[PDB]
């Protein structure tokens, strides 16, 4: 029957069914509860609000992401989300669906491993498999060579494949995602008189980041132009009018992927990163991984991202190397695209973990390759 | 990449341009159906007024 | 009842054949009120979607059968504009082989480069052209509850039309036998009813392709069937017969190269 | 040259529809306020309705 495909993420559930050409459904991965006491009896409030209905609620609750860093910390909060998504986004019995599950690399095995044992307990699928997020991204693209550069909410890692070979001692892991760009821009949005702290006013800097930031082609450039002018400064109206305006703000927050300084990081920039796990891998492939730098991710997504990666991937790669940035306009969804693709195969519907061998052989048969 | 960019900046100028323009008329229109019912209303009570003013 | 339509014929034939009759029909001649009303030219040759195997035919000319067609059209329920629309359809069909696309060069999505058979065949369905080859290579999908844009290379873009052109044709056809027997039923309440159904040989050549393997496919089907149903009546007729023979089915040989 | 031509035709965009955004607006604002204007006066209306049904 129909395979479900579920990529988690941070900041973003979206989940679908395998053959598809889009995630059915969408709805941001928080968990809210009322953090006043109520008054009026007979209104029933329910005591946690998830998805869409907290992202509403938002006014009188507290939001609290259960994943972090792509791996999953309040695994209550977890089993709620994923309930929520099976039983209402969906509307369909799990009891009957292999399940696609996706998670960066480099992560706790203990992360895994209990991911699969409730999704077998709790919600009894009949089999299930996680993937590696930025191989469904390049199963999405068409390639079977290049790198791939992942960048969700949460993480931020690059995976060197070639030839439908992976080189795991080449993949670079990288802590700073679209939540820190949020948390650089609401701190440096005070030095402009704009103070938001609370939990829910993180989502009003969001779509502030989502609408009005950009990258840069040139920092400094850029940096004295909006010194002398203001043709760059735009408005935004919050929840309750009181427009605003941001200037330098606009290239100076996603700038931090090229500058993690900015945030206190000692790593270094994206463009730097990506052209390391290039010369970690052997010299033979380096040529085609530089022509087909994948991308991906919703923190991807910044107008003028692609055009400053090659900029500085080219300063740093050889002259006579071909750069090239593959950066579909649909990337937001490449993992879960890539996702359907690969649930969809034939040759796939042999290497599901199915529950009769979990009972035969425990949790611990994730990492075996059943993988 | 100097042409590209500018036409890719200004053409989001543009569609950001259009999501306004679209309801500009929309907040242009609801004024005038304001105007509309109020000249009516004002018609009536005009008319209540002058009824009552009998005696 | 019109089953398995061969669809790859509108876009595709090897050398040592050609598409459907309607496409050389109307490159006949025996009336240019089409030649001139479908924009086309008279040489096939200049329309690739039908140019790639023998167009002229050393048996029957395509003149004759034109008229022939339509007054087998016209005998039955259709208007005149039903035909008109029929004509314009195949001719939109005809014109899509011949619209272009390159790479642009910053990246692998694909654009047009003349809108001139793009005109054509959109003035041919009454809807802009411009907008047109934008949704062809600017799509965009439903995606939770908002759409986004998904990007498109040539080659992708080539199969969209094919497939476009493909599936409307197919449609006008099922469409037209809709229409047929709309016109010909009566309306006296029926019952249980007789098959008549004639269909493509086990045809074998010299050179299978894809096409031979699906209609060998389907004669596979047919065989196991009317064997299991000889296997049933044959066989358990001699449940009264005292004894028994051939104790298994007689489908279960066949299913041997279907399973595959 | 290509975006470039396409960019002053956006360009031609930009400043239509700004200025449009701009009438548009101005219109709007000001039959809004006539529109409160017509607002406090059926309320004096509506005064003058409720002292006369004051018999
Ligand atoms: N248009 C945009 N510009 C910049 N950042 C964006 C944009 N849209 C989304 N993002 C950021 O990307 C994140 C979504 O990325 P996503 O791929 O959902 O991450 P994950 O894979 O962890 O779910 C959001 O948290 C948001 O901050």
């Amino acid at each position: 029957t129909t395979a479900l495909v579920c990529d988690n993420g941070s900041g973003l559930v979206k989940a679908g069914f395998a053959g598809d050409d889009a995630p059915r459904a969408v709805f941001p991965s928080i968990v809210g509860r009322p953090r006043h006491q109520g008054v009026m009896v007979g209104m029933g409030q329910k005591d946690s609000y998830v998805g869409d209905e907290a992202q509403s609620k938002r006014g009188i609750l507290t939001l609290k992401y259960p994943i972090e860093h792509g791996i999953i910390t309040n695994w209550d909060d977890m089993e709620k989300i994923w309930h929520h998504t099976f039983y209402n986004e969906l509307r369909v019995a799990p009891e009957e669906h292999p399940t696609l599950l996706t998670e960066a690399p480099l992560n706790p095995k203990a992360n895994r491993e209990k991911m699969t044992q409730i999704m077998f307990e709790t919600f009894n699928v009949p089999a299930m498999y996680v993937a590696i997020q930025a191989v469904l991204s390049l199963y999405a693209s068409g390639r079977t060579t290049g790198i791939v550069l992942d960048s969700g909410d949460g993480v931020t890692h690059n995976v060197p494949i070639y030839e439908g070979y992976a080189l795991p001692h080449a993949i670079m892991r990288l802590d700073l995602a679209g939540r820190d760009l949020t948390d650089y821009l609401m701190k440096i949005l005070t030095e402009r008189g704009y103070s938001f702290v609370t939990t829910a006013e993180r989502e009003i800097v969001r779509d502030i980041k989502e609408k009005l930031c950009y990258v840069a082609l040139d920092f400094e450039n850029e940096m004295a132009t909006a010194a002398s002018s203001s043709s760059l400064e735009k408005s935004y109206e919050l929840p309750d009018g009181q427009v605003i305006t941001i200037g330098n703000e606009r290239f100076r927050c996603p700038e931090t992927l090229f500058q993690p300084s900015f945030i206190g990081m000692e790593s270094a920039g994206i463009h730097e990163t990506t052209y390391n796990s290039i010369m970690k891998c052997d010299i033979d492939i380096r040529k085609d991984l530089y022509a087909n730098n994948v991308m991906s991710g919703g923190t991807t997504m910044y107008p003028g991202i692609a055009d400053r990666m090659q900029k500085e991937i080219t300063a740093l790669a050889p002259s006579t190397m071909k750069i090239k940035i593959i950066a579909p306009p649909e990337r937001k969804y490449s993992v879960w695209i890539g996702g359907s693709i690969l649930a969809s195969l034939s040759t796939f519907q042999q290497m599901w973990i199915t529950k009769q061998e979990y009972d035969e052989a425990g949790p611990s048969i994730v990492h075996r390759k059943c993988f | 990449e100097d042409s590209d960019r500018k036409y890719e900046e200004v053409a989001r100028k543009l569609v950001i341009l259009e999501g306004e323009l679209e309801r500009s008329e929309e907040r242009a229109e609801v004024a005038e159906s304001k105007c509309g019912d109020l000249e009516e209303e004002l018609k009536i009570v005009t008319n209540n007024l002058k009824s009552l003013e009998a005696q | 009842e019109t089953y398995l339509l061969e669809k790859s014929r509108v876009t595709f034939q090897l050398k040592a054949e050609r598409s459907y009759h309607i496409f050389y029909q109307i490159m006949s001649n025996k009336k240019p009120d089409l030649i001139e009303m479908l924009l086309i030219t008279t040489n096939p040759y200049d329309y690739a979607f039908v140019s790639q195997g023998e167009i002229t035919v050393p048996s029957i000319d395509d003149q004759e059968e034109l008229m022939a067609t339509d007054s087998a059209i016209d005998i039955l329920g259709f208007t005149s504009d039903e035909r008109v629309s029929i004509y314009k359809l195949t001719g939109a069909v005809m014109h899509y082989g011949n619209m272009k696309f390159k790479q642009k060069q910053r990246e692998e999505q694909a654009e047009p480069d003349g809108t001139e058979v793009a005109d054509k065949a959109a003035y041919l369905q009454n809807l802009n052209s411009a907008d047109l080859l934008k949704a062809l290579c600017y799509p965009r999908v439903k995606v939770g509850n908002e759409y986004v844009t998904k990007g498109q290379t040539v080659q992708q873009v080539y199969n969209a039309v094919g497939a476009l052109a493909k599936a409307v044709y197919e449609k006008m056809f099922l469409w037209m036998v809709t229409r047929i027997n709309q016109q010909l039923d009566t309306k006296q309440p029926r019952q249980y009813f007789i098959g008549v159904l004639d269909i493509a040989g086990f045809e074998i050549f010299d050179f299978n392709s894809l096409e031979q393997l699906c209609i060998n496919f389907t004669n596979e089907k047919l065989q196991q069937f009317f064997n299991h149903h000889m296997f049933v009546l044959e066989q358990e007729e001699y449940k009264k017969e005292g004894i028994e023979w051939e104790f298994i089915d007689f489908g279960m040989d066949l299913a041997a190269c279907i399973e595959l």
